[PDB]
């Protein structure tokens, strides 16, 4: 069957280079195109680039927020497709797809994500949001890299419960909440496993 | 950017290649060999083994 | 001169029942070979896009048969027979005339209908173990709502909020949302709320300290 | 005279169409719906037909 | 500038065992598109013509999978993997390029294999019931020959004859031809035979009244 | 099914006219180009004209040798698809087919047969090919239209029967001949319905 597998994104900083790879299986891959498409986190679908088969030259189209900084090349002895990105920049941050076809994208890998930013690991910290007067929540703020888990009571509440995406601050920390809802004997317990950080904390007035 | 015939070869691949995905799935559901992978037996005169 | 598709921003969709998604090209998509040139696509949450219909109505080798396509010119419709809960996600209407496609486009987000539903609205202020460190984080939730679409303004602003969303409940079909205002210690002692609006409200609802 | 389009045209055609074909062969062999013609019984207490 | 195909004139073929039909274009048929513009068609005795495969390599449904084709640009062929008896007739490439075509051509003949056989020949003069009436008819028969190709001449000449050919015998797959030499009888008793040519012949063959 | 039935011809003389129709079913008749094909008696096939599908505007295009003289029309209503044949010649002489396509004739007609002369019907004269010194036979001349059947023997000997094909003749009329091989009792019986003939001659020297 076909398949299309991806490597070789992950944590890069500013200015530096990546090669990502897709090696493809079960089809003749010298007979297409292949594409790269790529997804910044929680946005829509860019078309990064492709590179025609050599039935149809062989050459190489790019969009023109990467050109010149990216390249695409094909090794059909191995069945590769290569995404080379240099000069790197914090926007790149996406999954990256590549896709067979050039302009029908009927089989797409399964997405490699770069992360292109200047920050250092760090713990986050753990915040308390009480109620007053029949929903409380943590905040864990200012850490680096994803991800963060959110468990509460040690993973015995889990109805009401709603951990949200983490969002990128300005100052390139991360920080997600965790809520849930109760009316009328409440942790969150976090986890960072890149720092090797674990908080539990208590949420009252 | 993409010419015509460019295009219109991506599209009648896939139409071909479906085309030859639809073929083998008859093919198989008629015809498919069938591998006979082991034997046993009880025969007369001991004969307890093929 | 470019070729731009269009289609509905949002699309609520019943299990057991037909949906129809509809697209409109600035253009006859339309080729002198007899084809409309517009390729439908899905991409499922957390997954990979994947290829639906080609040339309007064709339909490629593995994608269930549930799914049709039809329409010619600068009308075209995506038919689900009969939806299932797996549907779910962003369908694209692709072009194909005029390349490359510089992107996908907004598409069209499906998700599971349900009757509309308000946001609980809540605001929580900043913890003083964090006062103590320098910075202030006030949070506004808006909880199980629907559809998506709840807006979130303050007033202690702009420039200094963030904003974060749930994907659709598994259980109630309902989103939440938070916000998140931050400034530093010092220009929050300056200062002694978040007015949310939505559909589902008879009018704006605001939540203060 | 035709056009590369006109014949594109046909041979497109020709294709979907024998993909056609053989996706009805693959459901008629695989779920082909099988009409109850009619029906006999022998049954308790001289139940002798349906 | 006008494109032709060229495919053999002949080809005995042996039920059970594979044959091939090669075909040369005067010109490439590959589109940029990817596909050869090259189709095989099929008349078999007493029928009308059938499509077999469509641009190089395509083999239309219905059409029995012993059939393929190959080839790119001006150098195609039809493979036939096991021959039936039933596959006898004429093969047609076509090229598709250059519309219309005019004619479909001669075509390859496709006829059973056998060892080569010379014609028996036999010569009958004209009868005297018919030379009463006014006119003479003397007649050459080549009996069960093969390959066909067999030719004849007369020696009483040009213009005044006409000749026939069976189909392929069911039993022993020979051919037969007769000609038939007119005259008056007027021009016929102003005189007082037929050669015959032939591979399965060593040498030409006359024969006399 | 798909079926292309045809009908029209048979027999006409030179300057008269005729109207073959071609009647599709089990295919959308209104979707394709339809061809005109014709063969005459032992020749090759020439395509004779073609008719567009509305969806490219429903133009002709027709062989030199007819042009001016046959027409193509078609009714997407009733399915079918006309030649309409003036002027008729003689060497239009021809089986006609039609196919679905104008370029790739994927469905073909089963033909009709159109004959163009200006002969009379006349019953056949038989002649015997009398031997010498294996082979004998009869000579069956001048007759018109087409078919003459031949037996051997009331149909009691076939073994080493060859019925030639027919001739037609610079009279217009046409001519065929009968053999049988046999060494060392022998009659062919020809029939001629069209002129209601019936014949047996017996063969010897």
């Amino acid at each position: 069957e076909v398949q299309l597998v991806q490597s070789g994104g992950g944590l890069v900083q500013p200015g530096r280079s990546l090669r990502l790879s897709c090696t493809a299986s079960g089809f003749t891959f010298g007979d297409y195109a292949m594409s790269w498409v790529r997804q910044a986190p929680g946005k829509g679908l860019e078309w990064v680039g492709f590179i025609r088969s050599k039935a149809y030259g062989g050459t190489t189209e790019y969009a023109a927020s990467v050109k010149g900084r990216f390249t695409i090349s094909r090794d059909d002895s191995k069945s590769i497709a290569y995404l080379q990105m240099n000069s790197l920049k914090t926007e790149d941050t996406a999954v990256y797809y590549c896709t067979r076809g050039g302009t029908l994208f009927d089989y797409w890998g399964q997405g490699t994500l770069v992360t292109v930013s200047s920050a250092s690991t760090k713990g986050p910290s753990v915040f308390p949001l009480a109620p007053s007067s029949a929903a409380l929540g943590c905040l864990v703020k200012d850490y680096f890299p994803e991800p963060v888990t959110v468990s509460w009571n040690s993973g015995a509440l889990t109805s009401g419960v709603h951990t949200f995406p983490a969002v990128l601050q300005s100052s390139g920390l991360y920080s997600l909440s965790s809520v849930v809802t109760v009316p009328s004997t409440y942790i969150c317990n976090v986890n960072h496993k890149p720092s090797n950080t674990k908080v539990d904390k208590k949420v009252e007035p | 950017m993409v010419t015509d015939s460019e295009k219109v070869a991506e599209y009648l691949r896939r139409a071909t290649l479906d085309l030859r995905a639809a073929r083998q799935r008859i093919r198989e559901l008629e015809s498919d060999p069938i591998a006979i992978v082991s034997m046993a037996c009880r025969l007369p005169g001991g004969v307890n083994t093929p | 001169d470019v070729v731009m598709t269009q289609s509905p921003l949002s699309l609520p969709v019943t299990p057991g029942e037909p949906a129809s998604i509809s697209c409109r090209s600035s253009q006859s998509l339309l080729h002198s070979n007899g084809y409309n040139y517009l390729d439908w696509y899905l991409q499922k949450p957390g997954q990979s896009p994947q290829l639906l219909i080609y040339l309007g109505s064709n339909r490629a080798s593995g994608v269930p048969d549930r799914f049709s396509g039809s329409g010619s010119g600068t009308d075209f419709t995506l038919k689900i027979s009969r939806v299932e809960a797996e549907d779910v996600g962003v369908y694209y209407c692709m072009q194909s005339l005029q390349t490359p496609r510089l992107t996908f486009g907004p598409g069209t987000k499906v998700d599971i209908k349900r009757t509309v539903a308000a946001p609980s609205v809540f605001i929580f202020p900043p913890s003083d173990e964090q006062l103590k460190s320098g910075t202030a984080s006030v949070v506004c939730l808006l909880n199980n709502f629907y559809p998506r679409g709840a807006k979130v303004q303050w007033k202690v602003q702009s420039g200094n909020s963030q904003e974060s969303v749930t994907e659709q409940d598994s259980k109630d079909s309902t989103y939440s949302l938070s916000s998140t205002l931050t400034l530093s210690k010092a220009d929050y002692e300056k200062h002694k709320a978040c007015e949310v609006t939505h559909q589902g409200l008879s009018s704006p609802v605001t939540k203060s300290f």
